[PDB]
């Protein structure tokens, strides 16, 4: 665990205000000055603040730091959609003799227009039943908010055993991609009418249908 | 100034690692050079630090004499070597360098090392052709692509036709299977009039198994 506490998540309104928060103790914000970073997780976090509110050059006057006691907090005015992102905060710890960091806030700007899931269903190949295995591949797309939940049906009979669900990642377009796959015997595969994969987003669910080829 | 950091490491548990960090247009002067890690769905995580020109050390209470951190001043390039690897140091490793006029803040940063620790094997994936099939009829539009299954370690690499064809891909993000080997997909969007005629191979590189495999996508007969 963090030695420094924040709140896991965060979420404001495009150009609006979000306060987030970091609370320590004497031995580290209330003897040390606060600092904070900006990631993105596929990139170097980035310096927002040092020594308690200051802005190093390039960073927006949007951004302002502040410490009190044994708590510092970071505000963003006029929120864009640049701004999601986790946020942390450090600080030196006397205690410790050594840096501590807070446990990171995931940042939600509530903007973006919801998106269903498109659905690709692939049945295996004749190649890899031809190596004894039988895996269906169903490819999730474009859906917004990042989360989904997957069901697979052998004809109407639900089938949790081998299945294996990647989770949800930003494609570039900013909405994202998961994809889950169920792994089969030929035997298996050959002793049903068809399979499904269910994917259900915001309460609403698309479903895809696959048969053997005789 | 720019911190240049070494390429991903791929080992076993017990084993040891050494990533190093190289200034880039300028040395570590007076300043620290701190490693900070980042384990997937976890936060920054401070590892220790050195002051090259002083030679102090500092390092993180959690890390019980597993971390040893070393520079040396010839060359501007400081070491972390994290020993006796579990699955939990599984992680992308930073390093920064600190600024004293800006309370020690980390203002310039590497650009991370991904090192895995797996008891996984090194293994070539097994690449099988997905059949065009019927996306959207009304567009005139079908869906085919590869499977690009059971492989050690990452990364991939997935084209199709040499290049040649980069409208309508989409290589999803990998699977990490119980079985600790990764399996991925790429599928092509391409409509239904050229599939009696257009050729479809996609090819996939596996570099950590020195493999590379093409497979033609025809339609399903």
């Amino acid at each position: 665990q963090s030695v420094l506490t924040q709140p896991p998540s965060a979420s404001g309104t495009p150009g609006l205000r979000v306060t987030i928060s970091c609370s320590g103790s004497s031995s580290n914000i209330g003897s040390n000055t606060v600092n904070w970073y900006q990631h993105l997780p596929g990139t170097a976090p980035k310096l927002l603040i040092h020594s308690n509110n200051q802005r190093p050059s390039g960073v927006p006057d949007r951004f302002s730091g502040s410490k009190s006691g044994t708590s510092a907090s970071l505000a963003i005015s006029g929120l864009q959609s640049e701004d999601e992102a986790d946020y942390y905060c450090a600080a030196w710890d006397d205690s410790l003799n050594g840096w501590v960091f807070g446990g990171g806030t995931k940042l939600t700007v509530l903007g973006q227009p919801k998106a269903a899931p498109s659905v690709t269903l692939f049945p295996p190949s004749s190649e890899e039943l031809q190596a004894n295995k039988a895996t269906l591949v169903c490819l999730i797309s474009d859906f917004y908010p990042g989360a989904v939940t997957v069901a697979w049906k052998a004809d109407s009979s639900p089938v949790k055993a081998g299945v294996e669900t990647t989770t949800p990642s930003k494609q570039s377009n900013n909405k994202y991609a998961a994809s889950s796959y169920l792994s089969l015997t030929p035997e298996q595969w050959k002793s049903h009418r068809s399979y499904s994969c269910q994917v259900t987003h915001e309460g609403s669910t698309v479903e895809k249908t696959v048969a053997p080829t005789e | 100034v720019q911190l240049v950091q070494s390429g991903a490491e791929v080992k076993k548990p017990g084993s040891s690692v050494k990533v190093s960090c190289k200034a880039s247009g300028g040395t570590f002067s007076n300043y620290a050079i701190n490693w900070v890690r980042q384990a997937p769905g976890q936060g920054l995580e401070w590892m220790g630090g050195i002051i090259p020109i002083f030679a102090t050390t500092n390092y993180a209470q959690k890390f019980q004499g597993r971390v040893t951190i070393t520079a040396d001043e010839s060359t501007s390039t400081a070491y972390m070597e994290l020993s006796s690897l579990r699955s939990e140091d599984t992680a992308v490793y930073f390093c920064a360098r600190d600024k004293h006029s800006w309370s020690y803040a980390f203002d310039i940063w590497g650009q991370g090392t991904m090192v895995t620790v797996s008891s996984a094997s090194t293994k070539g994936p097994s690449v099988f052709p997905l059949a065009p099939s019927s996306k959207s009829t009304s567009g005139g539009t079908a869906a085919l692509g590869c499977l690009v299954k059971d492989y050690f370690p990452e990364p991939v690499t997935v084209s199709w036709n040499s290049g040649a064809l980069t409208s309508g891909v989409h290589t999803f993000p990998a699977v990490l299977q119980s079985s600790g080997l990764y399996s991925l997909s790429s599928v092509v969007t391409v409509p239904s009039s050229s599939l009696g005629t257009q050729t479809y191979i996609c090819n996939v590189n596996h570099k950590p198994s020195n493999t590379k495999v093409d497979k033609k996508v025809e339609p399903k007969s």
